[PDB]
């Protein structure tokens, strides 16, 4: 017996690992093409995310990838200083299709499972076997689990990147991984596993309007600008 | 790593279940 | 370790074959 | 389609790992309850054994065990200085039954899969969950492979521990993992992945007879003793 509510949900999980010959490494879990919610540099996990203990299968998958990259750098690609890989896993029922993306300093490679199409761009050296990744059998084996353990997180994150859940002051702050943009009529961009903040400051210049757009499809403006730093939700347009 | 050992623990369970469900 | 990566290589083949043989 | 010649062969593979808190470690592969043919301290592999490349699945199984033991010592058993584990895997067709044996300085534990019987002897501390081992799904998953890749090795090792393949001089040398014993009417015992040698020397004492017994079931004597170190095969009794 399986769950219908979790089988209906369709989302993409994005596992990405970066490794530098110098020593640097970074491995992250993202949801619905958003910003990362789980970050390793114990991981930095978001408040609306599942416990570290309940993310173990995804944890090892990422560690296997660090090792596989450290190994590519250890055996070949000696001029290349920074290799990187991204697995874009789409869940549509109990089946996963993971597209693999690789990036060295001199080459970019993409592969997609059904089309089997390998797109290679760059002067650099890469293997078409390496282009297709590994360890996908771990996500493909743990569909029911990963889906059920992430179903609350993946839709509560969407219900947070909503118009009535963003805070404009022009400093725009939405406590959701869903990416937004701010337009003025200097830009300080940042992040955190829990909050995303973009600030647009004018050096004495009169703007009178501040636009805000979301990747889930919405637009808003906050007018008139006040002398104080007062909090307000975006106003529809 | 107790993390990998948890993955192996769970994998033996998936193997023991997959064989029993044939 | 290229040894573990060979084990994972072979395991994806066992997974891809076991699913295709149902 | 499977192999009939490899399905018929019934043998026991014995995987054993030793780890000391001080740093020491030793992981070995044995066949038909004999001496070790593969030893890690690149492994020391026997001449009649399969290539390191074709033993990879058994290689990782052993490494998982080193880690699991290093972990038991890292989280508990602080008075205990040396933990050890042995998996006695019996192959009867395409099914494996692996009995697990553990040994700390203060406790001995045995477990057997069907009877599920856990035998614990000692004053020491152990977990009945730990007693049952892990990673057996690797040998149970790779039956056809392990069997086909080891079928020549497991029977050519038996056909070497034969009467007409031992060399008595009293120094007895049989180039086979099958264990033997030497009886005189000082004893220097040793080993190597390729040869087993037992020497029995007398300080001017007259023996006139030297007995040799094998674990496959045979007995022999070499008489009369010569003044020179001449090589001869055991003579039946
Ligand atoms: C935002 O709007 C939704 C309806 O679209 C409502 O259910 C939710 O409670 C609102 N949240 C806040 C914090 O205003
Ligand atoms: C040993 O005896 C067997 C028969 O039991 C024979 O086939 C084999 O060739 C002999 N080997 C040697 C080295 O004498």
């Amino acid at each position: 017996i399986v769950n219908p509510d979790d089988l209906q949900l369709t989302f993409t999980m994005e596992f990405e690992v970066t490794v530098t010959r110098d020593g640097f490494h970074k491995r992250t879990i993202s949801v619905d093409n958003g910003r990362p919610v789980v970050v390793w540099d114990d991981p930095k996990i978001c408040k609306i995310c599942p416990a570290v203990n309940s993310i173990n299968t995804e944890n090892i998958f990422l560690d296997i990838q660090k090792m596989r990259l450290n190994n590519l750098l250890a055996q070949g690609l000696w001029d290349i200083q920074r290799i990187c890989v991204r697995y874009v896993c789409l869940f549509l029922g109990f089946d996963v299709v993971c597209d693999v993306y690789h990036t060295t300093d001199r080459v970019r490679a993409a592969y997609t499972r059904q089309t089997g199409k390998i797109d290679i761009q760059g002067s650099g050296t890469f293997s078409t076997s390496d282009a297709k990744g590994i360890g996908t059998y771990m996500i493909e084996s743990n569909v029911r689990e990963i889906k059920n353990k992430w179903r609350p997180t993946v839709q509560k994150l969407k219900q947070l990147g909503y118009m009535n859940e963003t805070e404009v002051e022009c400093v725009v702050t939405s406590r959701s991984n869903v990416p937004f943009t701010v337009e003025l009529s200097i830009v300080t961009e940042e992040s955190t596993v829990d909050c995303q903040t973009v600030t647009v400051k004018a050096p004495g210049s009169h703007a009178q309007r501040c636009y805000v757009t979301s990747s889930l499809g919405w637009k808003g403006v906050v007018t008139p600008p006040s002398q104080y730093r007062t909090k307000r939700a975006p106003v529809n347009i | 790593s107790m993390e990998l050992l948890e993955y192996i623990k769970r994998e033996q369970e998936r193997w023991d279940s997959e064989t029993k469900s044939v």
